[PDB]
């Protein structure tokens, strides 16, 4: 039983997987088996959601997070995001579940049956962490794989049905993308936008052309980069900047994933293009705006002139100006004037909300949508009591946006912590004092006093 | 050590489990029945779901007199017909 | 305000550059024990 | 070597659970406080004292069960089972809140018992009794909050009830009615608790990160021997690190650990003094200069006046259900409310 | 050596009275700017329209505040999450009315404290130390992020971020309870276990070590003089302290391993506070405390109040009174 | 106190006829009301127009009367403004507008009766809480 106790390995049971660092075969096993866990949950969770799914209820009233992902890809839904066929959901679930058996098979094999190290078995599959060439090669392989994935999204969008477009003219619908955005000024344009209000960095992408073109770019970039890293080896400056060891690489990736986690938190919280509100429920900004819209409509029906109605503070009760002058909804929702949504934009003119359009052009479907979104705001308790914290039990509801955002903030945080942990440790181990200070060679004792 | 038998010894011994595979379920069932027979309600004076209010009453039976409190509660209970 | 903005932009860029180039300047080697970490 | 000394012998035998003379006070009182809390939260109502459900039997969960205080009409009655109120009737006694005084009093004597235990074992083992001394802060908190505070008020009713949500209510009541956050004694309490937490964290982490390599393991816990004579971490390195990071550093270990005793203990004692004041409604509720200015000047606004508006809300909206003995009926039209909400 | 090499050697020097380092290169100016702006504002800033309703709140000393009431007031609700640096204002007077100082201060501070954490890693590396003190520091830091950045992002405005002042902090807490029932949230409860527990173990450790100090002094001098800085011998008898505590409870509830014990001392409050931060950071997206309002019902259907419902009444008072002129519609949706 | 046949006896129509609901009907009523209505009408109020509540007195002064089973079933088929003057199926869930309010598609006549019965019985249980809003929480 090689390296399977503290004495031989140096690692206690609670750090047991650290015993795998230089056992590439077993480590392979751990990784493949874990991939199997991921795929397993995707499939099983999908089948669970589908069993618990009532087609004529909004997805977001049913605690669904995966079916919305499938539906966004254009599978199983029609105009307005109405479910017209569940079978694609069923397929996604079943095929993932079946695939997890394969992955788990390979993982268990490599983990407790196969060659514990791969280097004597195969020079192709074996590796040394310190071998910069091989490391960048495997990195290359996987970059090519990722690019291929992004290109699969592109292919879905352009050649196999299209995507769900909440912005489609005449109403949200599945649409084939025929003219993806290829101009780098726009694509990287997003990358150089401020993350602050009214800008929102990449989180602000608001049309499917930009999304598809983005994935075209990312796909080519990843494939090119992958080839590049297969054919090259780190340059001198890189060599001198980094720690080259398993734990170091792990730490780099932990940093990356923490970053991605925070980004996804903001994506699901603000964006309603790749997270359509039809499936995920309205955003916080969206529901606040929707309340304003709802009472503007009600009161104006009762005969109120909403353009001239002065509220208690002196600001408009229904309508006011943004700090740069655009006409926007009044009350606290003044904070959310950067919100943009298919049900509100027809009332928007060049200077913002248009009073004539507001007076004459509001359709019943808009009233409906604003009422729906206002009454499904992403607020709710841990035991899934919908509404403000003072609300009485009655409505079983917490928004998918809340679930997704909170879960991924938590994970991104602990992953930042993990990055600090493993980076600090990788530095200490590479320098050789990760186990403590050498009593006979205590560095501070050879330093001059501070005073 | 302080002279007692190690817990590791005891709880992994056959005899321990011969004893406690009887005594633990016995206790569990006893408590179960303490609730299911309704005895708990009567021992502790806790209202059953139908004994918080009389049918058309909506006023809490709050105790308002220190020394005749006992009689107050008794009257309150009679008020459930 | 424009002079203020330009000034701050130049300052921030200066310090950021110091940070990056500094950590690029053989930092793993800047420890008491094993210096050869390239 | 007479009966007293034989008894002393037996009480002080080195067994799995040490007994001691102090054990005679401690174990029955601690056992009855814990058992009383569990009995009450499992089976006992608060219908007749508060108009509340408070047990598992009634449908409450871990967060919402409590052994609730007695009716306000009970005043500060000891509420003994054989007393003039319950008159020996166990069921009525439960319905009147007898378990509350039962738990508070047996709890108080159990705490005396435990601190006596700390003195006794310290004397027996030959150490200084600084652990007992430190435990005086828990005593001060329990006595000021569960005994002195309600004794200053109308009745045991306004003591904290023994339950999670019940305690949360106690907190919110103290904000609304006492403006307790404004109180400099509570603030010193906060500084002592948060500062205690900080010292706990920073000391533990510092020791763990200035360890000497005393073994070959990458898991470093085994490289310690309780019998060893050497420091297991470097105080000199620790001192240089914090000196260069924070400007100042401990250099004396004895002082370090005394300070760790001093900060949270002192914090809790100060908070106790504040609650003793709240027993008499002797609050730090207002700043008089603030109020004179704001009364005369309808444009003057600070976070202090904002928070009093919040307090006024808490009082008006919580009082009728929280204080049922008062029979409050606040018509809709008199409830303080901002626009729309 | 060239000028840049010399400069690097100085920056990363282990002999500076205060360590600079590359993180320090960012930390020092940002903390200085945050500090200076904070002090000037706290003394002299005019009233700030925090809630964007032209109702300016006075935070500074010169404008009617004391130490307890004063604050640097969060930026206007009108600004929301927009970036509002000095050069976005038409004038310093506009900047001040809209709460520019708040944004300048909290951004410079969040950056500076992040770099403080990094700097803790950096010096641990220069001194040949193990690296994880910075991880302990990540807990208070995460908390700061939670109340100054994450909660504002989630609610769509820096006007709902914590005020830089004592009473303002209490304001933040009370409105938080109204809108999230944070008290009934298990992550806040883990936070309380974290700091109550941290305090407890602080006092406990302190008292145990102090109680087992080895006699090295006379009764007319402080026992502290019995320890000398850098002595190799431990200054207390851990076997005696363990004998004591182990008898106080029972033997196997006590730590005989000092490393294990100090690791506990670090882990408990750090993890607890991590959960406090995550509690704020997730109520930032309105996943709130447990709601057991009207959860117990009798046979007819009458509501039987629990302590949770009383809590709910208090929260209602807070809700209906807070920001009394800012709401025009019945639901407070952020 | 109990959920008695008398509590569950509610006006069938405007002409003084009653109908006694079963306990299964009461439970179905609460379930269906939560399913199709509570998102706006939780506790007997109306979130998107708080001026109109589901109190029995309010429903009695509605046009046509809505304080009986027939009136409520009709409302769920063809909802009107309070004065009976406008049909509002286009902005209010109804069988007539099941196409745009899809949760109404699987509601049967039996379901409508149960929802109606819930709306009538619940104030008999909760009193002023029903339609009361936060003041009465
Ligand atoms: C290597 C790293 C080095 C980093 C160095 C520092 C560089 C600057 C870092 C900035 C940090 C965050 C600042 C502001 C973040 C924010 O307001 O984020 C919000 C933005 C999104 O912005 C929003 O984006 C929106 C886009 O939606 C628009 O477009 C949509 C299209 O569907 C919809 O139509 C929508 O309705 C419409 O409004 C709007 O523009 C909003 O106005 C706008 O506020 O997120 C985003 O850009 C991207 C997500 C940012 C991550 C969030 C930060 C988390 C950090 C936590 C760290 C904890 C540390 C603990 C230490 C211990
Ligand atoms: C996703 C989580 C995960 C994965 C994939 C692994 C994987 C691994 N661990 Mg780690 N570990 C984990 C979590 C995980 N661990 C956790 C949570 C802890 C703390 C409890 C540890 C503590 C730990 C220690 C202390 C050690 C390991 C070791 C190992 C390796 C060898 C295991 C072995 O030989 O046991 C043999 C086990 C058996 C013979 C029992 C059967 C195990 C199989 C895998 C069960 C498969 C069940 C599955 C349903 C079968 C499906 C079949 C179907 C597809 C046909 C292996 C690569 C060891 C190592 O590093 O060796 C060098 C080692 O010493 N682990
Ligand atoms: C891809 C992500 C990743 C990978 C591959 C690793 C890998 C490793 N970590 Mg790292 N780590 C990570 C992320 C990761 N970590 C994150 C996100 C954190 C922040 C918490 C850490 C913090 C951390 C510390 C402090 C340490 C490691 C250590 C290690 C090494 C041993 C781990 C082990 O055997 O644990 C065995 C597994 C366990 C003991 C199980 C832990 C139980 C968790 C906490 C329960 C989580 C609750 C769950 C999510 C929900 C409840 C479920 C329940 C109800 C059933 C191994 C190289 C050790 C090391 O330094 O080795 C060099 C070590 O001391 N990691
Ligand atoms: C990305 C993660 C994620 C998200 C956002 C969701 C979201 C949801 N799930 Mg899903 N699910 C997940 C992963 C996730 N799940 C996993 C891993 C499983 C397998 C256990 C499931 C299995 C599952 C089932 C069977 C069901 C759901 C349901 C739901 C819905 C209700 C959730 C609820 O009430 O939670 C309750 C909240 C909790 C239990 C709190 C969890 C708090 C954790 C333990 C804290 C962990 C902190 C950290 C990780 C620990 C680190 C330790 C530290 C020291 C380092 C909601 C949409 C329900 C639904 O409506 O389906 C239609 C439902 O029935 N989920
Ligand atoms: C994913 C990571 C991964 C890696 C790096 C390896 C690597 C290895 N495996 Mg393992 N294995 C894996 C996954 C992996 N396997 C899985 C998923 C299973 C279950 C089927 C197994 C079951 C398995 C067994 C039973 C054996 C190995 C063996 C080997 C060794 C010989 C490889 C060879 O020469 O094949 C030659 C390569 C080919 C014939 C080409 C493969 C064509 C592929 C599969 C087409 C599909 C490609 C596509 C990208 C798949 C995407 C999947 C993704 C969507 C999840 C090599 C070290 C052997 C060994 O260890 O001997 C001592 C061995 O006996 N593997
Ligand atoms: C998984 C993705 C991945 C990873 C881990 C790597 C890793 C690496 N790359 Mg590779 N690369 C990749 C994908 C990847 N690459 C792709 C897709 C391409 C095609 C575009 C390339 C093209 C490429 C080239 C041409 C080179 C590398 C090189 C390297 C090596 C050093 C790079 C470095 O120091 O980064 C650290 C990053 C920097 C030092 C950049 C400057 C620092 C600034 C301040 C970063 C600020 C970014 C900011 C925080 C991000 C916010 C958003 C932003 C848009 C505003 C390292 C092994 C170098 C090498 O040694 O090749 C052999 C090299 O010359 N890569
Ligand atoms: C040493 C452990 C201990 C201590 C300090 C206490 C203390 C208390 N108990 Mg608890 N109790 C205990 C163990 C203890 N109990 C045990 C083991 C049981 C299980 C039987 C109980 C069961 C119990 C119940 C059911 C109740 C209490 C109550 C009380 C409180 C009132 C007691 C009282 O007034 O006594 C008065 C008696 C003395 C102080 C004895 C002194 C005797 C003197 C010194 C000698 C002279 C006696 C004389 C010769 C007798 C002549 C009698 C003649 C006139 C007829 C007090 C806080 C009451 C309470 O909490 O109400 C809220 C209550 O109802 N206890
Ligand atoms: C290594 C290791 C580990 C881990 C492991 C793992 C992680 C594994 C995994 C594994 C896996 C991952 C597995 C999986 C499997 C799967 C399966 C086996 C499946 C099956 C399926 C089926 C059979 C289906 C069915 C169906 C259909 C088809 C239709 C629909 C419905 C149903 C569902 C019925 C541990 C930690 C223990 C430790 C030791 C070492
Ligand atoms: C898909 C898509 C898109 C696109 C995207 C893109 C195109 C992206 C890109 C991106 C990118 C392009 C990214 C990048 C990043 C980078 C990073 C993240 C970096 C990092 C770095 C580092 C980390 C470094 C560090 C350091 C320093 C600083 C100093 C020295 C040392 C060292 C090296 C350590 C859009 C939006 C249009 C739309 C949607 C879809
Ligand atoms: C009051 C009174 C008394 C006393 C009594 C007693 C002493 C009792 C006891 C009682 C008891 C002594 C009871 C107990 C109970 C217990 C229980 C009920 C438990 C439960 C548990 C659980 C539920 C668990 C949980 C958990 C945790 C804690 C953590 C881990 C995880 C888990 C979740 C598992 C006398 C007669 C003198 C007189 C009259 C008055
Ligand atoms: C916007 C961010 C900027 C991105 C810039 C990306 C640049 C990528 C290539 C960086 C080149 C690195 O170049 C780096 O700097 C100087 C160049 O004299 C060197 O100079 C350093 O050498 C040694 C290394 O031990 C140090 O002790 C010494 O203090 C210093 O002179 C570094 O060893 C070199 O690796
Ligand atoms: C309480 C303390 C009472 C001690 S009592 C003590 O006990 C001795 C025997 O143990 C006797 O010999 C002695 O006469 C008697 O005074
Ligand atoms: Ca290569
Ligand atoms: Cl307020
Ligand atoms: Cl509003
Ligand atoms: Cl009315
Ligand atoms: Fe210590």
């Amino acid at each position: 039983a090689t390296n399977r106790d503290q004495e031989s390995s140096g690692f206690a049971w609670w750090a047991g997987n650290a015993r795998l660092i230089n056992l590439s075969g077993k480590l392979l096993g751990a990784h493949v088996a874990h991939a199997g866990l991921i795929v397993f949950w995707a499939g099983a969770m999908t089948l669970f959601e589908l069993a618990h799914f009532i087609p004529e209820k909004p997805m977001y009233e049913q605690g669904l997070i995966l079916i919305p992902h499938i539906a966004t890809l254009g599978w199983g839904v029609g105009p307005g995001g109405e479910v017209v066929d569940t079978f694609p959901f069923f397929v996604v679930g079943v095929v993932h579940l079946i695939s997890s058996a394969v992955l788990g098979f390979g993982g268990v094999y490599h983990a407790i049956r196969g060659p514990e190290t791969l280097e004597e078995y195969s020079s192709f599959f074996g590796y040394d962490w310190k071998d910069k060439n091989k490391m960048t090669t495997i990195l290359g392989f996987h970059l090519i794989v990722l690019g291929i994935g992004a290109l699969l999204l592109v292919a879905k969008a352009m050649f196999f049905g299209g995507l769900y477009d909440t912005w489609a003219p005449g109403g949200g619908d599945v649409r084939v993308i025929t003219n993806p955005t290829l101009d780098p000024r726009v694509i990287f344009g997003y990358l150089l936008k401020s993350p602050f209000g009214g800008e929102g960095w990449i989180v602000s992408v608001n049309n499917l052309e930009d999304v598809v073109g983005g994935h075209i770019w990312i796909g080519l970039i990843c494939i090119a980069g992958g080839i590049w890293h297969i054919l090259t080896t780190p340059f001198g400056w890189a060599r001198r900047a980094f720690i080259w060891s398993g734990e170091a690489y792990l730490s780099y990736s932990l940093g990356a994933l923490s970053m991605m986690g925070f980004i996804a938190t903001c994506f699901v919280w603000f964006n309603n293009t790749v997270y359509p509100s039809e499936f995920y429920g309205p955003t916080g900004p969206e529901a606040s705006q929707a309340q304003a819209m709802t009472f503007l409509i009600r009161d104006q029906k009762l005969g109120a002139n909403v353009g001239s109605a002065q509220g208690p503070t002196g600001l408009g009760k229904y309508l006011m100006r943004s700090p740069t002058g655009e006409i926007i909804f009044g009350g606290e929702t003044m904070r959310f004037w950067d919100f943009r949504g298919p049900w509100l934009e027809p009332l928007r003119g060049p200077n913002g909300l248009d009073l004539n359009k507001i007076k004459n052009d509001i359709q019943p479907w808009q009233e409906r949508r604003a009422a729906e979104y206002m009454t499904h705001a992403p607020l709710g308790s841990l035991n899934s009591v919908g509404g403000v914290a003072t609300e009485i039990n009655s409505v079983n509801f917490v928004s998918p946006r809340s679930w997704l955002a909170t879960s991924h903030f938590v994970l991104a945080f602990f992953f930042l912590v993990g990055h600090l942990w493993h980076a600090g440790r990788a530095r200490a181990a590479a320098a050789g004092f990760e186990k403590g200070i050498d009593r006979e060679s205590e560095p501070v004792l050879s330093m001059p006093s501070l005073d | 050590t302080t002279g007692e038998r190690p817990f590791s010894d005891i709880i992994t011994s056959v005899r321990y489990w011969v004893i406690h595979s009887i005594t633990i379920p016995a206790l569990f069932i006893a408590g179960w029945l303490f609730v299911s027979t309704g005895l708990a309600y009567d021992v502790f004076g806790t209202p059953r779901p139908d004994s918080y209010y009389a049918q058309e009453q909506r006023s809490i039976p709050l105790v308002t007199d220190r020394f005749e409190a006992k009689q107050q509660v008794e009257t309150f209970l009679e008020q459930l017909k | 305000m424009e002079t203020l903005k330009i000034t701050v932009y130049i300052v921030v860029t200066f310090f950021v550059l110091l940070f990056v180039f500094g950590f690029l300047s053989g930092d793993p080697a800047r420890n008491p024990k094993r210096k050869d970490l390239e | 070597r007479g009966w007293f000394d034989i008894l002393d012998d037996w009480l002080k035998r080195d067994r799995f659970v040490f007994v001691g003379w102090s054990g005679i006070l401690l174990f029955p009182c601690a056992y009855l406080a814990l058992g009383g809390w569990l009995t009450g939260t499992t089976f006992v109502t608060s219908w007749y004292t508060h108009g509340l459900a408070s047990s598992y039997l009634e449908g409450c969960n871990f967060l919402t069960v409590a052994v609730s205080t007695p009716a306000n009409s009970m005043g500060h009655s000891l509420l003994l089972l054989w007393g003039p109120e319950a008159q020996g009737d166990f069921t009525r006694w439960c319905q009147l809140g007898g378990l509350w005084t039962f738990i508070a009093l047996h709890g108080a004597f159990g705490l005396i018992g435990f601190m006596l235990r700390q003195f006794e074992i310290a004397r027996l083992v030959g150490v200084r009794p600084y652990n007992a001394i430190a435990f005086s802060a828990p005593i001060a908190v329990f006595v000021s909050v569960f005994l002195i505070y309600p004794l200053g008020q109308s009745s045991w009713f306004f003591a904290p009830s023994f339950g999670v949500a019940a305690i949360f209510r106690f907190l919110l009541f103290f904000q609304g009615f006492h403006n307790w956050t404004l109180n400099p004694f509570h603030m010193m309490g906060v500084a002592g608790v948060l500062g205690g937490a900080l010292l706990c964290a920073i000391h533990g982490a510092t020791v763990e990160n200035t360890l000497f390599q005393d073994g070959e393991g990458a898991s470093t816990f085994r490289a310690f021997n309780p019998t060893q004579a050497e420091e297991t971490y470097s105080m000199v390195t620790a001192n240089r690190f914090w000196s260069q990071i924070f400007g100042i550093a401990f250099s004396n270990k004895r002082w370090l650990h005394f300070f760790m005793l001093f900060v949270p203990v002192t914090g809790l004692w100060m908070s106790a003094i504040g609650v003793v004041g709240l027993a008499l409604n002797l609050r730090s509720y207002d700043f008089i200069s603030q109020e004179i200015r704001a009364a005369e000047d309808p444009e003057f606004e600070t976070f202090y006046t904002k928070n009093l508006l919040l307090n006024e809300g808490i009082r008006a909206w919580m009082a009728p259900q929280d204080q049922p003995h008062e029979n409050f009926v606040f018509p809709e039209e008199v409830l303080p409310r901002g626009n729309a909400l | 050596a060239n000028l840049w090499e010399r400069f690097c050697n100085w920056v990363t020097s282990t002999d500076n009275r205060l360590y600079v380092g590359w993180f320090g290169v960012i930390m020092i100016p940002t903390l200085l700017a945050a500090t200076i702006c904070f002090v000037i504002a706290f003394i002299a800033a005019p009233p700030v329209d925090i809630d964007g309703i032209r109702e300016p709140v006075s935070g500074s000393l010169l404008y009617g505040n004391n130490i307890i009431t004063g604050a640097v007031v969060p930026s206007s609700n009108a600004i929301g999450l927009h970036f509002y640096p000095i050069w976005e204002a038409a004038s310093l007077d506009e900047w001040l009315y809209n709460g520019g100082p708040y944004q300048l201060i909290i951004f410079h501070f969040l950056l500076g404290a992040s770099c403080y954490m990094g700097r803790q890693w950096e010096l641990s590396y220069r001194l040949g130390m193990r690296p994880w003190i910075c991880v302990a520091y990540s807990a208070p830091l995460a908390s700061a992020f939670a109340v100054f950045l994450i909660y504002p992002i989630g609610q769509g405005s820096f006007s709902d971020g914590m005020p830089l002042g004592i009473s303002g902090t209490f304001n933040f807490m009370i409105v938080f309870q109204a809108e999230h029932n944070i008290l009934m949230h298990p992550f806040h409860q883990l936070g309380v276990a974290g700091v109550f527990g941290g305090a407890l173990f602080c006092a406990m450790h302190g008292s145990l070590v102090t109680s087992s100090l080895i006699r090295e002094t006379t009764e007319t001098e402080s026992a502290n003089y019995g320890y000398k800085f850098g002595q190799e011998e431990e200054t207390y008898n851990i076997v005696a302290a363990h004998g004591y505590f182990g008898r106080l409870i029972f033997q196997y509830a006590s730590f005989n391993n000092s490393r294990s014990l100090h690791f506990f001392l670090a882990a408990w409050p750090v993890v607890g506070v991590w959960f406090a931060a995550l509690g704020i950071s997730t109520m930032a997206f309105n996943l709130n405390g447990f709601n057991f309002n009207h959860s117990v019902i009798d046979a007819k259907g009458n509501v039987i109040n629990t302590w949770a419902d009383i809590i709910n009444r208090a929260n209602l008072g807070m809700e209906v009174m807070h920001e009394r002129n800012a709401h025009n519609f019945p639901l407070d949706l952020a | 106190a109990e959920l008695t046949p008398e509590v569950l006896t509610v006006p069938l129509n405007s002409e003084g006829k009653t109908i006694t609901l079963t306990e299964k009907q009461y439970l179905e009523g609460k379930r269906l009301f939560q399913y199709a209505c509570a998102s706006c009408h939780v506790g007997g109020i109306t979130k998107t127009n708080p001026s109109l509540d589901l109190r029995t007195e309010t429903l009695a002064l509605a046009t046509p009367p809505r304080d009986n089973i027939e009136g409520l079933v009709d409302y769920m088929k063809n909802p009107t403004t309070y004065d009976g003057e406008q049909e509002i199926a286009e902005v209010h869930p109804s069988l007539r507008s099941a196409d745009i309010f899809p949760k109404m598609r699987n509601l049967t006549e039996k379901d409508l009766v149960a929802i109606a019965g819930h709306i009538l019985v619940e104030p008999k249980i909760l009193g002023d809480k029903w339609g009361g809003g936060k003041v009465y929480y």
